[PDB]
């Protein structure tokens, strides 16, 4: 039982420690995409203003 | 029945079997039994500690 709990411990930390970063990476990726849209649109509406 | 000097000879035989027993017989046997008991107690104690 002492053998088994150690193995489970190591494996569970293996999952959790990395998955925190994979979700944070998904967060950062969507951040980058959203900022791409934001800057593109903030530029694009200058066209409407100048034509106005 | 009839009291005898034997009550005195037997007091020698008695005391001597108590000293040799007290020194050699009892201490090692109790040592071995306690050595088994401690091992099983503390082994399982370690088992329930790691489980939590």
């Amino acid at each position: 039982d002492l053998d088994l709990a150690k193995a489970s411990a190591t494996d569970q930390l293996k999952k959790a420690k990395a998955e925190a970063q994979v979700i944070i990476e998904q967060a950062n990726k969507r951040r980058s995409q959203i900022l791409d849209e934001a800057k593109a649109e903030a530029e694009q509406e200058r066209t409407k203003i100048v034509a106005q | 029945m009839n009291l005898n000097a034997t009550i005195l000879g037997q007091a020698i035989a008695f005391v001597l079997f108590v000293l040799f027993c007290m020194k050699y017989v009892w201490p090692p046997l109790m040592a071995a039994i306690e050595k088994r008991q401690k091992e099983i107690a503390d082994g399982l104690a370690s088992a329930e500690r790691a489980h939590k």
